[PDB]
């Protein structure tokens, strides 16, 4: 009888944010929490480096000259990214500093359509002695998807020279309701749900619930067709 | 005093108190890579 309209967005950071969205009816109320909880962790749409491609090491296993910190660890290190693409699904971008210098997410080459939230994620630390350039590749995916599943865009040519990675986006991480009481003096049986939404920062938390929404839809109009 | 840190090796100075006449500061530090120890297991040091 009641249908929410108009919600509110409690923005108090930029990676945890609440949402209040109506005063619903009883009964309404935890049953609609629990189900938009599982929504929000099992499918919501990502970006996060697919591969890497260095042109100065052949494997990920040796290590290299000059960079203080193993190879491996720089690939762990660029999973924690957080790159939104606007427009663009695939898009490939470069990375190269030389000197005596750390280098940052804010080190790689801007774009007009390629946003970077974090900026002061470290990768790698170098040295005088040695200097470090390659070019990264990231993409949109669903869920989580690991390097042998994603059997693709192969010539059986560039395995001594690329590189892939664990693709393992995940904007959300946290996702907390509880209950509260709203009074609209219409009746007495009425509560509102607070999201406790924690988002890493690559989707805004209005646009979480819309594509959230449309998604619970498509499956419940199976029941009606 | 640490020289220089490197994923490959790393050098360390040495000190005036705790060092001879001739060729004082001579300390080379090799660290080892992924090598295969006796049960097929990886094996590497890293600078802390």
């Amino acid at each position: 009888f009641l249908t929410p309209r108009h919600i509110d967005v409690q923005v108090v950071s930029q990676t945890r944010a609440k949402i209040t969205l109506e005063p619903l009816e009883r009964g309404f109320g935890h049953t609609l929490g629990n189900a938009l909880r599982r929504i929000l962790l099992s499918s919501m749409p990502g970006c996060a480096v697919v591969e890497a491609e260095i042109d100065g090491v052949l494997h990920e296993y040796s290590a290299i000259e000059g960079v203080q910190e193993d190879v491996i660890e720089i690939l762990l290190n660029l999973k924690g990214l957080a790159i939104k693409l606007h427009g663009r699904d695939e898009v490939t971008l470069t990375l190269a500093k030389k000197g005596s210098g750390v280098v940052t997410a804010a080190d790689i080459q801007l774009d007009h359509d390629v946003e970077i939230i974090n900026g002061d994620h470290v990768i790698a630390n170098l040295a005088d002695n040695g200097a470090l350039n390659m070019k990264l590749k990231v993409a949109r995916g669903r869920g989580y998807e690991p390097a042998d599943a994603r059997q693709s865009d192969e010539d059986e040519s560039r395995s001594i020279g690329r590189l892939q990675l664990d693709a393992s986006f995940s904007p959300v991480r946290r996702v907390s309701y509880v209950v509260e009481n709203a009074r609209v003096e219409q009746r007495t049986n009425l509560d509102k749900l607070v999201l406790d939404l924690e988002t890493n920062g690559t989707l805004d938390p209005e646009e979480a619930i819309r594509r959230a929404a449309t998604i619970l839809q498509q499956q419940l109009a199976a029941f009606v067709d | 005093v640490i020289d220089s840190v490197d994923a490959s090796r790393v050098v360390v100075r040495v000190a005036d108190d705790e060092v001879e006449t001739g060729e004082a500061g001579v300390d080379i530090y090799n660290l080892t890579k992924y090598t295969r120890s006796n049960q097929n297991t990886c094996i590497n040091q890293r600078p802390l």
